[PDB]
This record gives C-alpha cells, structure tokens and sequence, in this order.
C-alpha cells in the first residue's frame, strides 16, 4: 500500500445532521 | 454473472456509465441479493452456534467459542480467497524471474528450453502470466471483502438481538450505557470486519518472505541474505512507530472531543454569550484547548513523518546493502543486468508485504480484543423465559434481594386504576416489572385480555424521544390517521410547539435534534401512547412530569375520555392525588410492597384517605486556497522542491545502477552507487517531514481563523443558519483537515509524480514510446473520469448510511424497554435488516468500483509491461532491464495515483465547507463618536429614549415594530409587555443594538445607541432571557470569567439572588465546576448570573426578558429579588410573558400587532382603562 487509506482506521467520529 | 466476467467485473459497466450522467440515489444501487442479505447470514450463523451448542458439552459462547463459529461459517469462502492470494503472489513471482531471462538473453548476441531463451516469447509469457497475477489478486480481494462484509451484516443482528433480550437492571445497563454498545457495533465490529479483510495476508504474507528469501538468493546469493534481513529487522521498528501513533491518535482525539464538548457550548450558547458581551471570553477558553490539542497532534505529526520515511528508507538501505555487500564483501558473480535489474523487482516486490505485515499483526491483535469485547458482551442478563400478580417476588439483583416482594396485584379487565405512593415506593418499579422486565423470584403475573402476552403502551418517566419528525415520533411506525393525531395534537398542546419549530410536524425531534424543554419532550412521549390503539396504557407518572398545568387538567379529562370510549384498560402511576378517590380503582403501594389494593370507597374507608386531603464539480479553488493561503510560499515552494528532487534522484539512483550493470571503473561505481543510495535516502527524511510539517501548519490557521471569523457574526446568522450545520462543518471537516489531508497529500504527491517518472522512464528507454503511449493515456484518462464521477457518489452513500444504522443502535439502547413494552421487538428488528442492507449494498458498490478501477487499471498497465518490453528489445539490437522493471510498478501506480485522487478530492471538499463558512460575517464594532472620550466612565443614566425606530429582522418586507416613542426617565421602571406574538421578544433584544432599527434614533443616556462599540453597549446594560442553561466551569467564573472585580463582591452578588446556601454548601465552593449543563444549581442562578454581571458593571440599566416554567414561588421570589434588584438599581425596562407578574409596574407600554397601541403612564390607570384591562385579564 503505497497510498495510505491504509488499515489502521480510527473508527469513531461523530458528525450531527447536515443543514 | 458468469467466471468469464465475474473476475473483471464486467457488470460495473453498466453501472458506471449511468453513475456519470445520472447520480447515484439508493434506488439506483438497490437490490440486494440472497445471499448477501444480513438476515441470511444471520441464519448461517445462528446455524453455526446451534451446531456447536450440539457438539459443544462445554456451554457458553466464549471467544473460543465465536472462532469456531466463524471459521465453520465462513471458511468456504475464505479459503477460496487464500487459495487465489497464494496464486495471486506466486505468479506475481514469475514477473521477477522473466526479467532475468529478457536481460540475459540480451546483449553480446529441448525445443522447448530454447523457448524460454528468447526475449520477444519470453515477454508474451510474461504478459500472459501478469493477466493472471492481477486478475486472481483482485478476485481474492473481492471475496475477503464480501465475506468480510457479511461479518458486518450478521454480526450487527446478533448483537442487535441481544439488545432485545438485555435486562436492563441497574447491574448490568448501569454499568455499559449506550455509549459502550454503540462502540461495539461502530468501533469494534468494524476492526473485527478488517481483520477479515486482512485475514489472507497474514496467510499470505509468510509465503512471500520465504519464496523472497529463496528468489533473492538463487538470483544474488549469500548476500540476499543479508539485505533480506535488514528488511526483516528494520520491520519491528515499523512495528514500533506504528504503535506510538496509534497511542497518540487516540490522544488526539480524546482530546479534541473535549474541544467539541466546549465548542458546543460555544454555539449552543451563542445567543446569550453575544447579549451579554461574552464572545471572546469563551473563544480564548477553546483556544487555549487547541494549544493543547495542536502539541498533541504534532506527536501525531511527528510519528507519522517516520511510518512513510520507514516505508521507503528501510528498502533502499537493504537493497544497497545486498548489492554493496555482493562488491565489497565478496563479488563472485558480479553484477550482470540480468540478475541486477530482476532483483531489484524482487525487492520491489517485497517492499510491501514486511511493511504490510506490522499493521496486519496490529489488526490481529484487535480482532482478539472484539471478540473478548463481544463475547463478554454476549453473555449478559436476559430478561426472562388483565394483570394478576400472586405472590409478586423481583428483583433487580440477579441472584437475591427483592425491591418487590409480597407484591398481591390485581387488575382484571374493564379498568382505569391509578397508583399513587411514596417518591421511592416501588411504583414505577411495579409497572416495569408487571411488564416482564424484571426477574419474578416468587409467584407469576397472569394474562388474559384483547405463555401467552399482551402488547401493553408504556410512557417512560425519564422521556424518549426517537429521532425524527414530531409527527412521526408521535405515530411510532402506525397507520397515520389524522383524526387521531388531531385529537393528540390539541389535548398535549402541540398547536404552540410546531409553530415555535423551524418546522412543525415535520421538525427533527428529540436527540440529535431539538434539544427541546423537559416538559416539552415529556408531552412528546405522552402524546404517543393515547395515539398507539394498543390495548392497555401503562402511563409512568405523566401528571407528575406535566409541566403544561392546564394541559395536565387537559391530559386527565382526554385519558378518561379516551380510556372509557375505548375500553382500553389503563393503569397510570402518579403520585399528583388530584383523581385519586374520584373514581379510579386505585392501588397504592408503599416502601416496595402493595400497601392497599380496593375501590377509592375503600381508601375512604381507610383512613389514608386525609393523608391525601392534606452535482459535478472538481474544486481548484479550494485546494489554491489551502496550500498558497494557509502555508506560505516559504514551505509551499520547498515542499514543492523537495517532492520533484526526491522524484528526480529516484531515476538518477537507478539510471546508474543499470550503467554498472553492463560492466558488471568499479569503485567507482561504488562511490558513486553509495552516494547517491544515502542522499536518496537523505531525501526521504526531509521529504516525510516536510509533508507533515505544513499539515500542521495549516490546520491551525484555519482552525483559528474559523474560530475567531464565527466569533465575529451576528446573532441573525446563528438564527438563520442551523447550529447543525456550523458544529458538523466545525467539527467533522477540521478532522479531515488535521487527521486525513496530508497524509493523503504526500501519498498522492509521491505517487502520482512517481507515476509520471515511471512513464518517463519508458519513454527514453524507448524513443518513440510517445506513439505508443497516446492511444493508452486516454483510456486511462476515460477510466479515470468515469471512476471519479462515480465513487465519490457512493463514498458519501457509503458514510451517511453508517450515520443512522448507529443512531438505531443508540435509540434502541435508550429507549429499550419501550420497544418490548409495546411487544414490538420485530419491528424494529426490521428496520435493523433494512438499515443493515442499506450500509452492505452501498460498500459493496464501493469495492466493487474499487475492484473494476484495479482490473481495468491494471490491464492498461500490463499493455505498458509488453509494449515497453517489445519496443525495447528491437530497439537494443540496432537500460533495457531497468526499464522493463518499471513496468511491473506502473501496473499498481496508475491504480493509487486514480485511487488517492479520488480521495483527496474529497477532502478537498471540506475545506471548501470552511471557507464558505469564514466568507459570513456582518455586526460591526465601530464607535462613531470620540471612542473613549465621548463615552464618559460608565454610560448608566437610565434615559433610553425611543424616536419613531423602526425594527426588523427580515430585510426585505417585514418589520416587526413601527413608529414607537417611549422615554423611560431615570429610575421610570416601566415593564412593558402587550401582544404576545406582536414584539415583545424583538424588543428585548434589538435594545442592544442587535436589530436593524432601519429609521430613527434610540438615544440612552446621552449617546446613540447605534453609535456605540457593540463591546462596550452590550458590557454596560445587563439582562436575563427566559430559560437558558449553564456554561460548565468554576462557579466564579461561570458568573464572571473575566471579573476582575473582587471575591467579596462575588459573594455578595450571589447571596443577594438566592442559592447562597447552596452556593456555600456545594462541595466546591468559589471554583465548584458546573457539571456539564447546570444539572445541579438552580433556574435562579441564572438570575443570579444576570444580577452579578449587572452589578459589577455598576450600570442602571437593565433590560430583563420573560420566565419560561418554573416554580411560581421561586418567580415570586425572583420577581422580590427584582424587587430587590429595584432596590439597589431602581430602574430596569423588563418585559414579561404572563403579565400578572407585569401588573406591579411604574409605566406601561402596551403593543399591538406590531405598533404601539398603549402608552399607559402608570400602571393602576390600565385596570380603568379598556384596551390594557382586556390584556390584563
Ligand atoms: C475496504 C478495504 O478494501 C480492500 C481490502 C484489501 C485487502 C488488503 O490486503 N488490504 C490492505 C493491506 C493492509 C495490510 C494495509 C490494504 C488496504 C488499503 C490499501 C491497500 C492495501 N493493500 C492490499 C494488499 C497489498 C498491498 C495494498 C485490499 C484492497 C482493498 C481496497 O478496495 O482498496
Ligand atoms: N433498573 C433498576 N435497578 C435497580 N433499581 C431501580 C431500577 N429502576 C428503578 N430502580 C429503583 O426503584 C425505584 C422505582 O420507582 P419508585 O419506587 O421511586 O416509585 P416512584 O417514586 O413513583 O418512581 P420515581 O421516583 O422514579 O418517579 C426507584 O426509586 C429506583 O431507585
């Protein structure tokens, strides 16, 4: 994996909803 | 789809060039089949616990237990995605060897062995061979990922089906709350499906070591052993590095989500922090939280600067030592380009497995850990295996001790019962349990009405609200019937809430949503019951939560209308005795245990009776306003330099090395292979931390100019624009622009520029390669425009389907006992499977783009390895093998360079959010006077005289006041309230200059108002709005941050409120921290807030707002402490909701839809007077 979209994802993130 | 065209995905073609014209809804990519369904391998799996709970004598589902379980459910098809990643590298191995063969059979000039001596038909078997490399590959990704996304289909329903079998005791929901559960279906299912992804590699990856070891030597020797190893022990420190920074990530954003908890006060708050002049207070404490937080992602910055320096360093150091250690140390047999130019693909090769391998042995480890966090998860407290209630034992202890026992209950149909007891008398525990949620030590609760159960309505004490329309959280996945909903609507009062929505009916209630009053989200709660036509009510003190008081009058006579018309049986716990001998056939219950149970006659009869009588745009724009704007050409321009000089001594380290080759002037070739191999590596370093470097430097003057640029707007804005939209923008796209762009820069940066030497390289191998490459480039240009267009549409389909299958997750844990209260488990068990199938058909979609970009790619790729291979040779009869050992990376640059493209313009698209938000900005702060010799030492006369202002909001055609004169003298304490949906609110708030009074003159204390600092305005007149919450910190500085003052003024300002005692008596004291909302002072410290604030800024002034719902005797108290505050101030312009706290006033303006229709001098001559009487009473 020369592009790092690589397996070491940080999974939790919080977004409220759009508009 | 058949073999012939399921290995090239030859279906996505279809797919893809509709995706362009089009875009792509969820009724495009749609159907989803049989056996990629989640209820389906939720059947497997049931099937494989089942088979095991048969086999298995020993019990429980143990993390041994699962392994096996997911082994003999999904090994048929992850041995079929081993069994082609073996073929996949072990052909992939045979490129390096026919490299070998076109060199040696180059240059100084049984049928079957001459054959294989050719290098026109060994290049054919090369061509012919990567076909196979990169189609297998792909097929064996393809199957890891659709088995490893039916992990996440089947293992979301099995958790999901012991949400509806936890207990929810104080034990067991006490300890993991929703927060945990929601980690583990979002966090820990997802490193639990990537283990599947990567759970090949750690099969595969060994082979590759061995076969590298073994390859590497029969082509160089003794001294491939040696550069082997220094990859196979420059890969713990990969390791290393790779485990710091995921400790300091998570530093990071444990950090920054403090930042978020306080800029949500910031925003939330923004309209009594901008009233009362205490914007830059709150913006220098979120500030100085991202001094902290921006040290902590420079730890991150700093080890992520080594995980792409190690990725390309650790390689080339090896691969100079195998070659320098074969010259130095002992050349036997030379460096021939047959064996130089094919052993540099053989490290080339395994450049990325060893360092592949580090974070496949991390997310081994994680996987061990999910299924540790699952299983201790799945071994839970189950809940169990008209209402009559024997004997009535339970408890919320598992093993022991009743908080119910001797509980004799009897409730046969035809009923309207109410409960009513001590505050802590086993009520609502009684309904709970007589529900079947509790575990029944002794006796049974028997059943029969219109084993065997019953579907029961329940309204919940502590409310729950699911999020979405009002309407619909009142429907609750029930035929509308509008006859119905309009009966609710107007009995909870719903008429004046939809109106205050942005929305009405359709307004995004409860969580994730309108935050909305208690009282409000109690009547919400309330309202669905009475609509739901289920066959009992259990309703869990409503009256006793209903803070609408006419409305709780209101509720009682609907509830006995509707439970008598209906014949629906209702049992309603309160402890409000208002009906309580009326004719409810009451049951009361005391200290845990039924107390009396009997007609309300019977309670007379006693004596407890008197204790109740007491779409398609790329954005340069954004990206030039990133990099020129944030950084400076100052590291713009050497991060620019640095990535071309990097990529220019790439092809000057191997034009040398094929130039020695052909001699196979030797230490001379050493020196000049040394030193160039270290300033390779030289520039490595101080290219992976000059990446870093600017993405640090760059997050910080967006993040600080976002800040200090949302400080600086109106209050209309914050009205206007959604608070959503602000925090979410704020939020999610500043992580995308610390956490996310540069890595992504650089690896783009490396790459696509790698990709275009590599091009280079062929290009001057063979002269007239450009006719060659014309006809190819622009296949590669369609397939790219086409994969652009389409998978940024399902990158976004992809992340906002995650959003609400986890908000199913929350809102099954919060409100759980509602669902099986209603017997309503596989209702929402289905809207699971579609919420499931939403987020798999949507990934799926995803990879398989993914997968028709590689195979495609690839293809174009291989065309590069033969024609590079065919144009050279019959060009090198009339560096030959370091050209054709580029061909096998174009292969796999041309995938990343598309495939980071993709994903960076993505993120490219949140910084364009940014700017779009740093572009609004209006309230002016100018003083057009002599600034600070004009104002005099504090502007408190008192004198705020109106001349004909004329006030909006809208700016276009709608005014809300017109024409209005009123001059309170010094000291004229006029409460002026009239119309209550004309102005009075505007009124309020347009006295500190925050409304456009578009004529006129509003002159206090000598100055205009309007020519006034908004700092110095807003300082020097304080006010109290209606209900408003409290900013989590230090009491003192909760009250006044920024005081300066004294303490002994700070205590007297608070005791001269109320809640001294309290303020005294807290633990804290002076510096006691606000607990995350005001959960535990008063609504009257806000007043006395509002009170210290406006003494220590020694005005007169004040103008005070209305009081929402409270305690009448603490308004009458506020309303002496006004008084109070009357008599230190003693004059104060204070509008008010209910206007019989309004009556005790010195003048009186009384407004009209919008004009001035009383001016009443005093406030006794109102009560004589008409117009002003009728608003009275
Ligand atoms: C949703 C994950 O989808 C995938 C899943 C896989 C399976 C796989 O081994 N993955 C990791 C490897 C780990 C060790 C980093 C990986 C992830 C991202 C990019 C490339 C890679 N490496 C693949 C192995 C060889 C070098 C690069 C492949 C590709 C994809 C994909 O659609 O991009
Ligand atoms: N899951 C649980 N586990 C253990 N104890 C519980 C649980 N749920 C409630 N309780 C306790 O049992 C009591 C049940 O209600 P309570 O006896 O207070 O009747 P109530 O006063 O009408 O209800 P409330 O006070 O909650 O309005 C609560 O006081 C609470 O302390």
């Amino acid at each position: 994996m020369l592009s790092r979209k690589g397996i070491i994802p940080e999974e939790y993130v919080l977004t409220r909803l759009a508009e | 789809v058949n073999l012939l065209s399921k290995g090239t995905y030859w279906w996505m073609n279809a797919f893809i060039k509709t995706a362009h014209k089009k875009p792509i809804d969820l009724r495009a990519i749609a159907k989803l089949p049989i056996a990629m369904r989640a209820l389906t391998n939720y059947q497997r799996l049931c099937v494989a616990f089942d088979a095991q709970a048969r086999k298995d004598t020993q019990s429980p589902q143990g993390a041994r237990a699962i392994w096996r379980a997911l082994c003999h459910a999904f090994g048929r098809r992850l041995i079929l995605s081993s069994t082609f990643r073996i073929l996949a590298d072990l052909l992939g191995f045979a490129g390096p060897l026919c490299i070998f063969g076109i060199v040696d059979h180059l240059g100084k000039e049984v049928s079957s062995q001459e054959f294989l001596g050719n290098a026109y038909v060994l290049a054919v078997l090369l061509f012919l061979a990567l076909l196979l490399q990169r189609t297998f590959l792909q097929a064996s990704y393809y199957v890891a990922i659709e088995t490893g996304i039916n992990l996440r289909g089947a293992i979301q329903t099995k958790i999901y089906n012991k949400i509806m079998h936890m207990s929810t005791s104080n034990l067991s929901m006490g300890e993991m709350t929703a927060g945990q559960i929601c980690n583990l279906v979002a966090i820990d299912t997802n490193q639990l499906m990537w283990f599947f992804f990567l759970c090949p590699n750690l099969w595969t990856m060994p082979v590759q070591i061995i076969v590298g070891v073994i390859l590497l030597y029969y082509i160089l020797g003794v001294s491939a052993l040696i550069g082997a190893a220094v990859i196979i022990l420059l890969a713990p420190v990969q390791y290393f590095v790779a485990t710091k920074l995921s400790q300091a990530q998570r530093t990071t954003l444990e950090h920054s989500n403090e930042r978020l908890k306080q800029t949500n006060e910031m925003l939330r708050g923004m309209k009594l922090l901008k009233l009362y002049a205490w914007e830059s207070i709150f913006c220098s404490r979120v500030e100085v939280t991202r001094r902290k937080e921006m040290t902590s992602l420079r730890a991150f910055a700093v080890y992520t600067s080594i995980s792409i320096f190690m990725n390309t360093a650790i390689p080339i150091a090896a691969v100079l030592i195998t070659f320098v250690g074969h010259v130095s140390f002992f050349k036997e047999s030379d460096l021939s380009p047959s064996v130089a130019f094919a052993s540099l693909s053989l490290f080339h090769i395994l450049v990325t497995p060893l360092f592949l391998l580090s974070s496949v042995v991390r997310s081994t480890v994680k996987a061990l850990v999910s299924v540790q966090k699952l299983s201790e998860f799945l071994s839970s407290a189950e809940i169990r295996e008209c209402v009559q209630i024997i004997g009535g034992f339970f408890t919320w202890t598992p093993d022991g001790i009743p908080t119910l026992s001797n509980i004799t209950i009897r409730i046969p149909r035809g009923q309207l019962t109410m409960i009513v007891g001590q505050v802590g008398c086993g009520k609502s525990s009684l309904l709970l349990a007589t529900l079947g949620e509790m575990q029944k030590v002794s006796g049974a609760v028997f059943w029969n009405s219109n084993r065997s159960r019953g579907p029961v309505a329940y309204a919940s004490q502590k409310p729950w609200l699911l999020n979405a329309t009002v309407e619909e959280n009142i429907t609750f996945e029930s035929p509308f019937n509008k006859q119905r909903y309009k009966m609710v609507i107007e009995a909870c009062s719903l008429q004046p809430d939809i109106d205050i929505l942005p929305h009405g009916d359709q307004t995004q209630i409860g969580e994730r949503g309108i935050n909305l009053s208690g009282g409000q989200r109690q009547r919400i709660s309330v309202a669905r019951a009475l609509y739901q036509q289920t066959n009992v009510v259990f309703l869990d003190d409503p009256f006793s939560a209903l803070d609408v008081h006419l409305s709780d009058h209101l509720m009682q006579a609907g509830i006995l209308e509707l439970l008598r018309d209906d014949k629906r049986t209702v049992v309603l716990v309160t402890h409000k005795l208002q009906y309580l001998p009326h004719a409810d056939w009451i049951i009361a219950m005391k200290d845990g245990t039924i107390q009396r149970e009997g007609t309300l006659k019977d309670f007379q009869r006693s004596e407890c009776q008197l204790f109740e009588h007491w779409q398609r745009a790329k954005i340069p724009w954004r990206a030039c306003t990133k990099y020129l704007s944030s950084a400076g050409i100052l590291l713009l321009s050497l991060l620019v330099f640095s990535q071309l000089l990097k990529h220019m001594v790439l092809v000057a380290i191997d034009y040398w090395l094929a130039k020695w080759t052909d001699s196979a002037d030797q230490s001379v070739y050493a020196m000049v292979f040394t030193l160039l191999c270290s300033l390779g590596i030289v520039l490595c370093l101080v290219t992976s931390v000059t990446v870093e470097w600017t993405g640090l430097k760059v997050a910080k003057r967006l993040h600080r100019s976002l800040l200090n640029r949302i400080i600086l707007a109106p209050m209309r804005f914050f009205e206007t624009t959604p608070l959503g939209s602000i925090l979410n923008r704020f939020s999610s796209d500043c992580n995308t622009i610390d956490q996310h762009i540069p890595s992504t820069l650089e690896c783009l940066s490396r790459s696509t520029l790698l990709c275009v030497s590599a091009l280079t390289v062929i290009s001057y191998v063979t002269p007239v390669f450009l006719v060659a490459l014309l006809p190819l480039a622009v296949v590669c240009y369609f397939i790219q425009k086409y994969f652009r267009v389409a998978s940024r549409d399902l990158q976004q389909l992809d992340d906002t389907t995650q959003l609400p299958l986890v908000s199913h997750f929350a809102e099954t844990v919060e409100g759980l006992t509602t669902i099986r209260a209603f017997r309503y488990e596989a209702r929402f068990q289905q809207k699971l499977l579609e919420y499931t199938d939403s987020n798999n058909i949507a990934s799926l979609f995803l990879t398989a783009a993914n997968r028709w970009l590689e195979v495609c790619m690839e293809y174009i790729g291989a065309c590069v390895v033969l024609i590079a291979a065919a144009t050279s040779i019959s060009n090198s009869l009339h560096l030959v093998g370091l050209g054709l050992t580029y061909a096998l990376m174009v292969s796999n640059y041309l995938n990343w360079m598309v495939r980071n493209l993709a994903d960076m313009e993505i993120q490219l698209g949140a910084v364009k959010r940014i700017h779009a938000l740093l572009k609004t900005e209006a309230e002016s702060y100018e003083g057009l006077l002599a600034p600070s010799l004009i104002p005099k030492n504090w502007p408190d006369q008192g004198k705020i005289q109106i001349q004909n202002l004329s006030v909006r909001y809208d700016s276009s055609l709608k005014p809300v006041l017109k024409h209005v004169n009123t001059l309170i003298s010094p000291g004229q304490k006029i409460g002026i309230c009239g119309r209550t949906g004309s102005g009075k609110s505007s009124f309020s708030l347009a006295f500190f200059r925050m409304v456009d009074m578009f004529e006129g003159r509003i002159i206090i204390d000598g100055i205009d108002i309007a020519k006034l600092p908004l700092h110095t305005l807003r300082s020097r007149l304080s006010i109290i709005l209606q209900d408003p919450v409290l900013f989590s910190g230090t009491i003192r500085f909760n009250l006044d941050p920024e005081k300066k003052c004294s303490d002994s003024t700070l205590w007297e300002a608070l005791e001269i409120a109320q809640l001294k005692l309290v303020v005294k008596a807290l633990p804290g004291g002076l510096d006691a921290i606000i607990t995350e909302g005001g959960e535990n002072f008063s609504q009257g410290q806000r007043q006395l807030f509002c009170l210290a604030r406006a003494f220590v800024r020694k005005t007169s002034i004040f103008i005070m707002d209305e009081a929402t719902a409270s305690i009448d005797m603490a308004t009458e108290n506020i309303l002496q402490k006004v008084v109070m505050t009357a008599f230190a101030d003693r004059t104060v312009v204070t509008i008010a909701h209910r206007v019989h706290t309004i009556l005790s006033a010195d003048l009186v303006m009384v407004l009209k839809r919008g004009a001035i229709l009383e001016f009443d001098k005093p406030e006794t001559l109102l009560s004589q007077k008409d117009s002003v009487f009728a608003s009275f009473v």
